């Protein structure tokens, strides 16, 4: 439970690291679930990707601690929930890619500022089979990942530790992680369904230096 | 090692990274090389299995010599000078910058064993960001994935001897070999062919295997 | 001083040698080792992670459609759905996995693999699948009744949603040559019973991870990578 | 005797190597170490000494006039006097100091600098100066009222004659490229109140010293020195 | 070292100090060199950060050879002889003074590794007066700043072989590298360009930077 | 055997060096040191004589 906004209930972690503080350390301002917009998962939906903390420069006391702090240091605690009934079938891969250097298809030109920086809007995979960077989705379970199989569960929980070689980073140009939700098995029902996928990001162990 | 699957043993095979048959006669009289991971795609695909690395590269300059289509091969003196990511490179073959009292040259003859220096962990951060999801500097014009805390350095190599060296072409091989490798956060192996040495663009082959829409070669049916 | 003589093999550059060498910038203190999460000390931590097989391997399977095998209500009672040739050193479903991209950097692999399938249909979808493991050299089953020969399990995906199928020791390339190295075969047992509101075309996805006894040795370069000229050529010079 | 073989990298002159070598005049006793005062064992004793910044950096500031910023009775109540760009690796007020001529022999600098200003007006001169530290990437203040954003101090030079302004950790060249690396900004707060006998044009001088946590690493040659032919050329030959 | 700011590490980079492509044929057949601090202004500006020094210079003679605009390069024998501040230098290339039983020659071939001797702390006083505010000797004609307790020595180098060596020009590089450096009383770094190798004259550039009346490049105003 | 590499300054004849060297007639016993009067162990015994 994080912040005055009681949203979801957690205690799956990642990299064996529950976040601890390894100066401004927010614990009631930023440590709260910033629920994003719920994206409509249909039958022909390819994927979605949110680059953290680029998705949180806009929203909340974390967003004020980006515009008023030059260097940040934060781990995350993320929570994806896919509210579908007992007649929907489908499977998501909620994968959290560290340093997702995306690729541009078929050209020699690197991605620009308006292909990598989206923010709260998120984005969408174009070739999700190779994760938009030439690798493979079939091997993409080496990351911190979690399965939303709508037969079994409908929710996910990944913890994202501080993933930089640097001790602290500046937020408006670099993005550590990349939450990415790829429907492996596409959604099915006979009526032919816009099932929503709600993403709540909660920062953990925030530090901010340089007013 | 204990097993042959250990990361110190998996990566520290000495690999060729540069090969410049530079012609010296009486800019083009020498070569430099930006030391980067992204040279030869046999080693590049192994270093891009990991996100963060921390390796002391050793550099083993092998210098040969060959007569063009005079019967003896002259034993020249060379200079492989490691310019880091800091001060200037020599603009000419015999400029002032070769005589620098800070860039650490080596002075090796051809008839010696191959020269060998060990460039240490050369970064600002605690690891090499192989993949960088950000932008350099401040502008929107900073290219994607280019971190200044990733360039190991430069390696300007020249023939120390004076001109009129007549048409014996000098082919210089340079072998990088990581040491003390500590590797963090593994990644999926790249399955589509490369486009550039700068970024992770993807095009695929025309048909499977290693294509965009089908990575394994197509069998006839699932009951094959 | 010290009377020394040169052995044969003196002055050679053997590429896989390991001696201490001359540092090019001594009295340099590199940046200390900040605790970065998720270290790999051994590539058998990378292999033992599960990863999706590509079990719908047919022609005209485009992109994401290749990973998942569709079962439906209009399949025969004991129609063969798929089979997985265990060519971890060759072409097949196992080539683009974690267990089969690290093991293409090696020559001899050996150990128990572990398959895990996961049904991805609706909550009401019931039926059974029989999952046969054919040991190598044996006969690939066609009838469901002659499929009972070695190890096989009847998997009811109405109750379970995921089964784990241990493949035993295989010992690898102990014989470059095409042969018969195992199969994992999955027939329909009953039918697909979905109600009138769920979609009648359900799907399976399959995973593979090596176990603790997996052992790779003798290192070679990967056959996967090669082909053409790259962009920014000579731009590092 | 001893069977030895030559490693690759044998017979090379690496310029930064450190082995014991052959003395050209052995059995020579050089002059003993007489205790000469003021030894430097570390260049961070040379850096941490304060030294004058050059904060009046304009055109037509000739010679000694460049070190001191003139304030006077005919300046606006909140007119900007100066700002100090913290380009310790580049051009600016900090280039000809002790902290910024040793740190041009290096590549990565990092630590708390320490600025010290000293008012040099008459004994009766009163007024206040507000001294803003703008952290890097931030906005350079123009109005005195929006100048209250980060660290800033109101310095009354009627009471004090010297203020100490710690600049915090900066970490240096962690990003050769122009950017925004800090500012120290000093506005008028009140006015300059000198009596009718003292001179109405007072002056400030500013100092900078690195603190104990200053750290330089990776050594390169200085960009400052170069250009022309020297006298007594070949007179040492 | 413990830090890279330590004085032993700050100064002991090996720097080029002499380079004489002396032509030997059948005074001018050899070269000498007065060993002094004031040779190359990249190292000179670092030694003039301090007032008093105490360093064992090592000298690493690198000898190359090159054919002029005959296909093989002859492997000659050389002699780098350290004449201190005492007895006479050889006036010719083959005089009697090369055969001296007190000057400590080295006899190195071209095809060897580069020769290397270590000249110890060579002074009369307890330190090298880099800056001397006095006058030599007794007269008013003693020049300013020239201390006889500052000359390290001389370094006469010749080709040992006899004449008729035909037009292969011999370029000889000499690398000085201080050792065991103890440095006393630091100084302001010199900001104006040099005039001579003898004294500290100052002229400045024409305009800023590094000019007489303005050392930092002029910005437009103080509120820039 | 022993992996060795040649330093720069290898193969040079420095005239004032002092290493043990190869005796040209080993297993020769030279004449023992008969006590000859007036030994000079230091040239400052020669200088201090008037």
């Amino acid at each position: 439970k994080l912040g005055n906004s009681a949203i979801v209930t957690q205690e799956c972690c990642a990299y064996g690291e529950w976040p601890n503080y390894l100066p401004t350390q927010p614990e009631t301002a930023t440590d709260r679930f910033y629920t994003l917009k719920s994206v409509k998962w249909e039958a022909g939906s390819t994927g979605w990707w949110w680059k953290l903390p680029d998705a949180l420069n806009n929203i909340g006391m974390f967003g004020q601690n980006v515009q008023h702090h030059y260097l940040y240091r934060s781990g995350f605690l993320i929570h994806v929930q896919c509210n579908a009934t007992r007649f929907h079938q489908g499977a998501l891969l909620v994968v959290a890619i560290p340093e997702h250097q995306r690729g541009a298809h078929n050209t020699n030109t690197s991605p620009g500022f308006d292909d990598i920086m989206k923010g709260e809007e998120g984005g969408t995979f174009n070739h999700p089979y190779v994760l938009d960077d030439g690798t493979s989705l079939a091997c993409a379970t080496i990351f911190p990942h979690q399965w939303i199989n709508l037969r079994t569960n409908n929710s996910a929980t990944i913890v994202l530790p501080w993933m930089n070689a640097a001790p602290m980073d500046f937020p408006l140009r670099h993005n550590q992680w990349t939450l990415a939700i790829i429907p492996v098995v596409p959604l099915g029902t006979r009526t032919m369904s816009m099932v929503p996928i709600t993403v709540s990001i909660a920062p953990m162990c925030c530090e901010f230096n340089g007013l | 090692g204990v097993s042959e699957t250990l990361v110190e043993n998996f990566l520290s095979r000495a690999a060729l990274v540069s090969k410049r048959s530079f012609e010296y006669k009486d800019d083009k009289n020498f070569f430099k090389w930006t030391i980067n991971t992204r040279s030869f795609v046999q080693l590049r695909r192994k270093l891009e299995l990991f996100t963060y690395l921390r390796f002391d590269a050793e550099i083993t300059i092998l210098t040969t010599v060959a007569v063009n289509g005079y019967m003896g091969l002259p034993n020249l003196t060379l200079q492989a000078m490691f310019v880091p990511t800091g001060a200037l490179t020599p603009e000419k073959q015999d400029s002032f910058h070769w005589q620098s009292g800070s860039n650490a040259s080596v002075f090796f003859k051809i008839s010696d064993p191959p020269a060998r220096m060990t460039i240490p962990f050369m970064c600002i951060n605690s690891a090499y960001s192989v993949f960088y999801d950000g932008f350099a500097g401040f502008e929107k014009s900073g290219l994607y994935g280019i971190n200044p805390a990733d360039t190991i350095g430069n390696l300007c190599v020249r023939i120390v001897n004076e001109h009129q060296p007549v048409g014996f072409t000098v082919t210089v091989r340079v072998y990088m070999k990581p040491k003390h490798i500590k590797a963090w956060a593994p990644r999926p192996p790249r399955t589509l062919p490369y486009m550039s040495i700068a970024n992770a663009n993807y095009k695929g082959k025309k048909r499977a295997p290693n294509a965009l829409n089908a990575i394994i070669g197509n069998r006839d049916s699932v009951k094959t | 001083g010290v009377p020394t003589y040169l052995l044969p093999g003196s002055g050679q550059f053997l590429t896989t040698d390991d001696h201490s060498s001359a540092p090019v910038l001594p009295c340099f203190n590199p940046t200390p080792e900040m605790h970065i999460p998720g270290q790999v000390r051994n590539m058998l931590e990378v292999v033992q992670v599960e990863s999706m097989m590509e079990i719908n391997n047919t022609e005209s399977a485009v992109g994401m459609e290749r990973l998942k095998v569709d079962i439906s209500a209009l399949t025969d009672v004991d129609q063969l759905l798929f089979n997985i040739p265990l060519d971890i050193q060759l072409d097949g479903p196992l080539r683009n996995t974690l267990v089969g991209n690290i093991s293409r950097y090696y020559t001899h692999w050996s150990g128990s693999l572990e398959m895990t399938f996961m049904f991805c249909g609706s909550f009401m979808a019931t039926g059974k699948l029989i999952l046969c493991y054919t040991p190598p050299g044996g006969s690939c089953p066609t009838t469901r009744e002659t499929a009972m020969l070695g190890t096989h399990i009847v998997w009811d995906f109405g109750l379970q949603s995921s089964v784990t199928l241990i493949i035993p020791w295989i010992s690898g390339s102990h014989y470059s040559t095409n042969a018969n190295v195992g199969y994992v075969t999955c027939f329909m047992q009953t039918n697909l019973i979905v109600p009138s509101e769920s979609s009648d075309t359900c799907s399976l996805i399959g995973f593979i991870a090596a176990k603790d006894d997996f052992s790779l040795r003798l290192m070679r370069d990967s056959p996967d990578i090669g082909i053409d000229h790259l962009h920014a050529a000579e731009a590092a010079y």
